[PDB]
């Protein structure tokens, strides 16, 4: 793997109280939406580098809350924090009331990434939405777009929609992701081939240590949004089961009625999972197709 | 990992060492011959059949280690350990690491001392120091003239008796530290006088009302100064006993006084313990390179009983959980029939209360009779209650010369329980990968980041003695006052904090917090040596862990040129603009330039030569206008928009580059240290010492503090010039380290002081306390700040006034003494303060006179024959005083001299 190490810069800021750091925290240090509990006060300005699929490395800062730690950020030190940004994201919580200066917040933001960033891009989040209910959802969801869409007038953002005892998380992450990402059409090509000439249901690739969705093919589209996000739930949780087992994981095989799906290592750092659109077939395609694909990916 | 014993025939000691794996007796050796005359005298030649080679795990429980001289940060202490780990010791070997060294001493197993053996992993050492600074707070009391059994004062067997067995044993183990010897006490009833205010307090008792006026007054006897040849002290200690009741007793107010109050009734001893730990908590300002541990020694005539506000003894154990130094011992003797260190409380059943932290030890006198009576007596003339402190039992407690003689360190390795859950509600994790560089830009970053040196948690430092009234009893300090107030927190309520610090490869270090304790855990620069770094520091502060001819030097090269600007201060025709001809001619002579290697630099040159060699052969001053026109054609430095660089009298470092990195903070306690260089001339400094009788202001640079071969520790510190001037006046220094270890930094100073001093002038270490009040960020609570006045006797009175007291000063200067503004790096200026060359002495400028103050870094080492022997400082006291108050003419004889132009 060409190992060009880059250095992206993000940062992670928005009001205090509802989910500021348990979010990263989860994400990256394996955690569970019930021990996160325990994280607490943050201070000012904490950060770190989070190694991802090799080349790429995060410069992941996390930004308290408090008043007057967001004071000694806009009318103080603002040219170092704002400098050379890539992606911010804009942690929105739903219960708050004070809303104005929220907003007020978030202008001021908007305006310092606007005098000190020409095209980096801002992923404003509505989390923690694991209190209302569902048609109440829709709504302030949709609410939430067409303000947003409003107030981020001169420069775009994206608003998604979230909460942590869900799945929707790994989905915006994994969108956070695939645009942060430096290559896409190699990938894709190499990925349409290994789809259509050994004539799967659907393909998936992904990063090993964190498991966000990194790509996929489908040729069955009756799977709506919500496939990625609960295949990756459920198999980071069965690889936080087997953490307290001193065992790595790197190989399952399943099949079923009308189902074969198998996972394993292709690189590095890279998960597979696939189903193979012929149910009644042993592991010898799975040998086969696996000598198939690193042949191709380890010379990537 | 061969271990090879040699006695020979019935050796009551053995001799043992190490190789790697002997069976065939082939090869022998030598490596040392002292230790024969250090254990038993034979000569054995090759094989004389008695050299028993044996696996023999025996191993040494436990290994004292003493040092001398030097300052050594707990992590080093951390790397001896580290590289102590599968080795053999004996008595008395001088173990070296790095430019670190210990002596090896009694080395036990269990109950017995062993010549020699070996260690491995499990057993246990332990760090003491001979060399270690510490203070002596002798209460005084009403029970002091007071007499006991066997005929004498208390004062007389403290002083005499204690002191002296001290001092000879201070001689006998040839040890060298630095001490205070500070006299403390309180009278009642000096409520008020004229304007004698903010030195009073007041006590009293909430379940019953009671309310007193009282009043604190300390006398220091020699503040910070090492000296051998002792007992002096005592005979000064004589005199201020007998000065003592008259100086205590009619002193700024007077009421009826009561002096000298009862420790088992009153006592201001909790408050000097707690301003002990003032003291030492600012232990990184000022730092000496000469000294590693921390002690504080109170003698008290008390029985043991003291009659103790809550607040302050529940302070000071939140205090003593961060840097346990406090060691007590009791002069009046009479073990009495109970717990012995105990506390009333005095809170705003009597509540007692007993201490385990501190190290309480008596002093029995040298007598021999009968049955030693445990009893005084004086004849008038007419819930749970949980601690009593009666039923604990106690024999009999020694003096505990061990613990203080040779003081220890504090410990590495503690066990407790791990960071469960509920009271510590918070663990936060940081993953910080690192990204190895070639180019001091990545420990800081994760530093910053992880603690900001407890921007988590709060120092508990609640003790602020803001005011200070001096008296003027004489030229040491005198403070006597009020403690001024105490503004108490408690613990951070419902949660504790830990965290957990990983390194993205392999590693994490799980920090806890109520004392930080750690658990490290394993799974250019590598991996290891930032992994090991980032412990050290950590460790640094609270560190226990669970278990289970140009040689063209960036420094030396431009010390040695600004050498040679005094004594070079103190080809055709110009008007050609061609300028091609001497501009391009210049190599053709011997010029010399930096051309032959260094990096970064092909063909360079140093501003200050070319100059001189223009007026060597063109005109005098006229020659930058040239330079710079030259300059438009021919460079020195990166991206220049300047002048002929600095046409004259600035100091550059290395690093050519600094144009086109986390700095520090100063919450995170730097190591700092600022030395000095004052410009001297001999020709005054000899005579008055004998016989004869009377462009920015600051500058950084982070410099690799390494001349070596080591390739094992990479190691920087920030240097600050506050001078880019440098005309004839002071020069200085500052180091900022948060760093590696301070020897080998000591000994860079010590070799740039070598190459000051010869061929050049004096580099001194300087304190950087100005003339401070105590609870400034400088400063001690110890200092008098000296008054001088000018008893004069004889538009704009203040300018022209400060000008004729630089005239003064500067006469003193070409007479004896040189002076130099030093002109410090706080904005706006405040004070004007001047250094003294060639000496001990700070002057500033604010009555009518101009105060004084005397430096304490010099201590003997620094030291040539320009400066030196304190008998100087104090007859230029002597002198200046004599100068200052108009004695014979010569104040009005300097008039006349003045006058007369
Ligand atoms: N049940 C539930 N709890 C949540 C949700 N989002 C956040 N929380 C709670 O909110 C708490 C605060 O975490 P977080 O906001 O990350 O801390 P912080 O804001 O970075 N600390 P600081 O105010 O110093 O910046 C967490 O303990 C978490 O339990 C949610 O969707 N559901």
């Amino acid at each position: 793997m060409p190992n060009t190490a880059m250095k992206k810069k993000v940062l992670l800021m928005g009001k205090s109280g509802s989910g500021k750091t348990s979010m990263r925290s989860i994400i990256f240090a394996n955690y569970i939406a019930r021990d996160t509990r325990r994280l607490g006060a943050t201070i000012d300005v904490e950060h770190s580098h989070v190694r991802f699929l090799g080349n790429l490395v995060l410069n992941l800062w996390d930004c308290g809350g408090q008043d007057t730690f967001m004071e000694n950020y806009f009318t103080s030190q603002r040219d170092n924090i704002f400098r050379n940004v890539e992606v911010l994201i804009y942690v929105f919580d739903v219960e708050s009331r004070e809303l104005e200066k929220d907003m007020h917040y978030y202008q001021s933001c908007l305006e310092a990434i606007l005098q000190n960033s020409p095209d980096a891009k801002i992923f404003c989040l509505v989390h923690k939405m694991d209190l209302v209910q569902e048609d109440q959802r829709d709504l302030i969801f949709k609410e939430r777009e067409e303000d947003l869409r409003r107030l981020s007038r001169p420069l775009e953002c994206a608003c998604f929609r979230t909460s942590i005892w869900d799945e929707t998380l790994y989905k915006a992450w994994s969108s956070i992701v695939y645009q942060l990402i430096p290559n896409v059409q190699q990938l894709e090509m190499n990925l349409r081939n290994f789809a259509q000439i050994i004539e799967a249901d659907e393909v998936l690739l992904f990063e090993r240590a964190t498991f966000l969705v990194i790509s996929h093919y489908q040729c069955k589209e009756q799977r709506d949004v919500h496939r990625f996000e609960k295949i990756s739930n459920i198999i980071k949780q069965f690889k936080l089961s087997c953490s307290k087992l001193a065992a790595s994981f790197q190989s399952m095989e399943v099949r079923n009625s009308n189902f074969a799906a198998f996972i394993d290592i292709f690189t590095s750092n890279t998960y597979v999972m696939v189903v193979m659109s012929d149910p009644s077939i042993p592991s010898a395609a799975t040998l086969i197709n696996i000598r198939n694909a690193r042949k191709h990916f380890e010379k990537l | 990992i061969v271990e090879i014993a040699h006695p020979n025939d019935e050796y009551s000691p053995l001799l043992l060492q190490v190789k790697s794996l002997k069976e065939d007796l082939q090869k022998e050796t030598i490596s040392v011959d002292q230790t024969v005359t250090q254990v038993f005298r034979l000569r054995p030649y090759q094989d004389v059949y008695v050299n028993v080679v044996d696996p023999k795990d025996v191993t040494l429980d436990l290994v004292e280690l003493t040092f001398k001289d030097q300052y050594i940060g707990r992590g080093d202490m951390w790397r001896l350990k580290k590289s102590l780990v599968s080795t053999c010791a004996y008595i008395t070997q001088k173990v070296e690491f790095a430019g670190i060294r210990a002596q090896a001493g009694e080395l036990w197993v269990k109950n017995e001392k062993v010549m020699c053996g070996y260690i491995s992993e499990d057993t246990r050492v332990v760090f003491r120091s001979t060399s270690a600074m510490v203070y002596i707070f002798i209460q005084m009391s009403c029970e002091m003239w007071d007499f006991d059994i066997y005929g004498d004062l208390y004062f007389e067997k403290a002083v005499n008796g204690f002191l002296a067995d001290l001092f000879t044993k201070w001689k006998e183990k040839n040890c060298s530290h630095e001490v205070t010897v500070v006299l403390f006490s309180r009278t009642f009833y000096d409520a008020k006088s004229v304007d004698e205010f903010p030195e009073i307090n007041r006590a009293s008792i909430r379940q019953d009302h009671k309310g007193r006026f009282y009043e604190d007054f300390y006398k220091v006897v020699v503040q910070n100064e090492r000296r051998e040849e002792w007992t002096s002290l005592l005979v000064t200690i004589k005199k201020l006993f007998i000065q003592y009741p008259v100086l205590v007793r009619l002193e700024q107010a007077e009421g009826f006084p009561q002096g000298d109050n009862s420790t088992s009734a009153q006592g201001n001893y909790l408050e000097a313990i707690n301003l002990s730990f003032n003291v030492f908590d600012k232990h990184y300002i000022n730092r000496n390179f000469d000294r590693t541990g921390q002690m504080s020694v109170v003698i008290t005539p008390g029985v043991g009983v003291f009659e103790v506000d809550r607040l302050l003894m529940i302070l000071t154990k939140q205090r003593m959980i961060d840097n346990g130094i406090g060691v007590d011992l009791v002069c009046m003797g009479e073990q009495p029939l109970h717990a012995v260190p105990l506390f009333k409380l005095h809170n705003r059943g009597d509540d007692y209360n007993i201490p385990h932290w501190i190290n309480h030890s008596f002093y029995t006198s040298k007598s021999q009779l009968f049955c030693n009576s445990f009893t005084p007596r004086i004849k008038l003339a007419g819930t749970l209650s949980a601690p009593p402190v009666v039923p604990g039992f106690c024999c009999t407690v020694g003096v505990d010369w061990k613990s203080l003689t040779t003081p220890a360190c504090l410990p590495l390795t503690t066990d407790y329980f791990p960071d469960r859950q509920g009271l510590q509600n918070d663990y936060t994790e940081g993953c910080y990968d690192l990204l190895p560089e070639a180019d001091a830009q990545q420990v800081f970053e994760e530093f910053i980041c992880q603690r900001l040196m407890q921007g988590y948690q709060i120092i508990v430092q609640p003790k602020t003695q803001k005011p200070n009234p001096a008296v003027p009893p004489p030229l040491s300090s005198s403070p006597l006052y009020s403690r001024g107030l105490v503004s108490r927190n408690r613990p951070e309520e419902e949660d504790q904090y830990w965290l957990s610090m990983g390194r993205t490869f392999h590693k994490v270090t799980l920090k806890d917090k109520m004392i930080t304790v750690t658990r490290y855990l394993p799974k250019p620069r590598a991996d290891e040596d930032e992994w090991q770094l980032l412990d050290g520091f950590v460790r640094f502060v609270e560190g226990l862990n669970r278990i289970r001819m140009d040689s063209p030097r960036k420094d030396g090269a431009f010390f040695m040129e600004f050498v040679r600007s005094p004594r070079t201060a103190s080809l055709t025709s110009s008007s050609t603009l061609t300028e091609i001809l001497e501009a391009m001619k210049h190599p053709s002579t011997g010029v010399q330039l930096l051309s032959e290697q260094k990096g970064l630099s092909p063909y360079c040159f140093i501003s200050a030569e070319v100059v001189h060699w223009l007026v060597n052969h063109v005109e005098g001053i006229q020659t930058q206008a040239m330079a710079i026109d030259i300059m438009q054609k021919m460079l020195e430095e990166q991206l220049i928009t300047h002048a002929s660089g600095e046409a004259w009298r600035t100091f550059i470092y290395g690093f050519y580059f600094y144009k086109i990195v986390d700095d520090f903070a100063s919450f995170q306690r730097k190591w700092f240290e600022v030395a000095f260089v004052a410009e001297e001339l001999v020709h005054s400094e000899i005579p008055a010492f004998l016989l004869p009788w009377l462009v920015p202001e600051q500058r950084t640079v982070t410099l690799d503090v390494d001349v070596n071969n080591r390739t094992d520790r990479l190691e920087w510190c920030s240097c600050y010039y506050h001078g880019n001037f440098s005309l004839n006046a002071a020069f200085e220094i500052k180091l900022h380290w948060m760093a590696v270890t301070a020897a080998v930094l000591f000994e860079m100073v010590q070799g740039w002081h070598r190459k000051a001093t010869s061929c050049g002038f004096l580099l001194v270490p300087v304190l950087e306390g100005p003339f401070a009040l105590p609870s400034y960020l400088y400063g001690d609570p110890l200092r008098a700040q000296l008054f001088i006045p000018l008893n004069i006797s004889c538009e704009t009175y203040w300018d022209r006034m400060h000008l004729f007291q630089e005239a003064i000063a500067h006469r003193f200067g070409f007479v004896q003494d040189k002076y130099s503004a030093s002109a410090f790096n706080f904005p706006a200026e405040n004070k004007p303060q001047y250094i003294h060359v060639t000496g001990t002495v700070f002057l500033q400028l604010p009555r009518v006179g101009y105060n004084w103050a005397y430096n304490t870094m010099l201590t003997k080492t620094w030291r040539s024959s320009a400066t030196g022997d304190e008998k100087f400082a104090d007859r230029l006291l002597k002198d200046f005083t004599d100068f200052c108050i108009n004695r014979d003419n010569r104040l009005v004889t300097f008039w006349t001299s003045c006058l007369e132009k």
